[PDB]
């Protein structure tokens, strides 16, 4: 049964070696945040670009108003509405 | 009208619905596109009519089916 | 002096989404909303849509982001870039930051003329034009935090 | 690991048992003490469990009196503590050292040393191998010596001492220690030398937590203390009565930087902990 015991203590120090190889791996340095190169410079169009080269000529071609001209402001509106944020008091009070 | 796209002049989605939600990558040909002085314009691509209205400094593109 | 309970009650009031009723257009909510520091980049104020971990994991996403907007800052080198928005309000100078972090959008805008900066992060779906607009109009109702410096 | 008391009546063992304990395997247990005068051993009256029972037997030596009858007592002890159970680790605390000088220290320490040595040798005893500490109840050596005696009888050390030196390489920490919430007995630490004075700042910084923290009650204990020089003192509540504090150098950079990847660092490190199980 002590053999038994002994390929117990073996499993045990292989999972306590990849118990301390795990708790190793998380380990963050400050030269690991401030060389972290994660936050880059991200726009919408650079993105469906990115997104379009790890999924893989002028197609338009050159040639009513008051419903665009009304819809489209009425959605500007619509965004601007949304955005407007009112306080519940004082920022900041004084002495 | 199939789908509608808001855009700045940096190009940027400010809203993608309908097919434009899928069509992102052609704004970066629509800035290549000349308006009028009302800023109206009906250019066709890919079976596709496309009405772009700039005001503001924002470019608004609406699908539409050309069938 | 400043108050924590109004600042709170304003980034939880910026965590509110868009629900377009001309158009069927639903947006989720921000990740997170908070105001940082200028200087150390550690959070001053936070507020998420939806504990511990969480709450290091967003001063450390802070810190990130504070580390990447202080070169961008002391760059004047290629200013013509199309990520960057800066706008003035209220004759107040400022400019305004996107970045992209794995799988979420992070802008950044510098409060004008003050070592505070304001900071939304949304989930990858969410539209840049949105983000903007929305901390443009976040920045428009902060004219009594204008001129505040760290003591 | 459960350790037994043994000594003399009047060597101390009841004040040692209230300053430490009063202020399973890891936790501070309730641990019997044993009032052994000088007799004639009965042979195995159902004394066999109990020894069996004792993970690691410590004898009080008073440097006081004569203590040459202790010696022979001790070796009497260990004539059958050893035969009993060959895995037991045998501690002899040299109580009551304040009033000493250190060569005199030493030179006692070296006779009583000797003196074992040759009474296990006229008994026969083989293979054995006694530890001995100069403990004073006034100054931190029972607090060490009892921090020796418990990492003696936890089979994960050298995990931890490897866990801590990875924590301290990747977050500037000049010194952390894993405490338990009572008796002030040091755990874990790095491969860095304990410094006498250091262990005292973290302890007393224990004793001001849990004071501060008892004053206002009824409504995981978290601790930053920043010094003049930018040098931190943390403290965390581990798993179970385990405790984390370690003294952090700031080397020039930012103080909430810091911190945050600090704490960043510390809960990875409580997570890689839940898993083994290290607590009570
Ligand atoms: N100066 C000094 N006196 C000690 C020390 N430890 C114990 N004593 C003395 O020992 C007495 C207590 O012994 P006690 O614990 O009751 O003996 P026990 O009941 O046999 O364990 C006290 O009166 C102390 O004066 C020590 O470290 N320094």
């Amino acid at each position: 049964k002590e053999h038994e015991h002994e390929q117990k203590l073996l499993a045990r120090e292989q999972e306590l070696r990849d118990i301390v190889a795990n708790t190793n791996d998380k380990l963050i340095d400050i030269s690991m945040i401030n060389n972290s190169g994660i936050v880059i410079q991200g726009t919408d169009l650079q993105e469906a670009l990115d997104k379009r080269q790890q999924e893989e000529t002028n197609t338009f071609t050159l040639l009513s108003k008051e419903q665009l001209k009304k819809l489209h402001s009425n959605i500007l509106n619509e965004i601007f509405s949304q955005s407007q944020v009112n306080k519940p008091g004082p920022l900041t009070v004084p002495f | 009208i199939k789908g509608t796209i808001a855009f700045d002049t940096h190009g940027n989605v400010i809203e993608s619905t309908g097919v434009g939600s899928q069509r992102i990558e052609d704004i970066g040909d629509l800035s290549k596109v000349t308006l009028d002085a009302e800023g109206f314009a009906q250019v066709q691509g890919d079976s596709l009519l496309v009405h772009l209205y700039k005001r503001n400094d924002i470019t608004l593109a609406v699908y539409t089916s050309a069938q | 002096m400043l108050h924590s309970k109004n600042v709170k009650g304003f980034l939880e009031n910026t965590l509110k989404p868009y629900d377009l009723h001309s158009v069927d257009f639903k947006t989720s909510s921000l990740q997170s909303s908070m105001i940082i520091t200028a200087t150390n980049g550690g959070i001053l104020s936070y507020a998420t849509s939806n504990e511990i971990n969480s709450v290091n994991n967003l001063k450390m996403m802070s810190l990130l982001i504070k580390d990447k907007w202080s070169e961008d800052e002391n760059d004047t080198e290629e200013q013509h870039s199309n990520s960057c928005y800066p706008v003035e309000i209220d004759s107040f100078k400022t400019k305004i930051y996107t970045y992209e972090m794995e799988d979420l959008h992070t802008c950044v805008a510098q409060i004008p003329n003050s070592d505070l900066l304001l900071l939304f992060i949304a989930e990858g779906s969410f539209p840049y034009g949105l983000l903007v607009i929305k901390i443009e109009r976040a920045m428009r109702e902060l004219t009594d935090l204008f001129g505040y410096k760290l003591g | 690991a459960m350790v037994l008391l043994m000594g003399v009546r009047r060597c101390g063992k009841s004040s040692i048992c209230k300053v430490v304990f009063h202020n399973s395997t890891l936790i501070d247990l309730a641990v019997m003490e044993l009032p052994g005068q000088l007799n004639y051993f009965e042979p195995s009256y159902d004394s066999e469990r109990l020894f069996k029972s004792v993970g690691a037997l410590v004898y009080v030596i008073d440097s006081q009196d004569e203590y040459i009858n202790a010696i022979t007592n001790l070796a009497m002890i260990i004539e059958y503590a050893y035969k009993v159970n060959p895995s037991i680790n045998i501690e002899v605390l040299i109580h009551k050292v304040d009033g000493l000088s250190e060569d005199f220290k030493v030179d006692a320490q070296r006779d009583i040393m000797q003196r074992t040595g040759e009474e296990l040798l006229e008994l026969g005893l083989d293979g054995v191998q006694v530890s001995f500490y100069l403990t004073s109840i006034f100054d931190h050596s029972i607090y060490e010596a009892f921090s020796r005696i418990v990492q003696k009888l936890i089979p994960e050390l050298s995990f931890l001492e490897n866990m801590l030196d990875n924590l301290i390489q990747h977050s500037k920490i000049e010194k952390a220690f894993l405490f338990d919430v009572n008796s002030k007995i040091y755990v874990s630490t790095d491969s860095n030398p304990v410094d006498i004075q250091m262990y005292e700042v973290c302890s007393e910084f224990i004793d001001v937590t849990i004071d501060l923290f008892d004053l206002y009650k009824a409504p995981e204990l978290q601790n930053v203390s920043q010094l003049a020089n930018g040098v931190i003192i943390y403290l965390r509540q581990m798993i179970r009565g385990l405790a984390l504090v370690a003294i952090i150098r700031p080397n020039g950079t930012d103080m909430e930087s810091c911190l945050t990847v600090a704490d960043y660092n510390i809960d990875i490190f409580k997570k890689g902990l839940e898993d083994i199980w290290a607590n009570a």
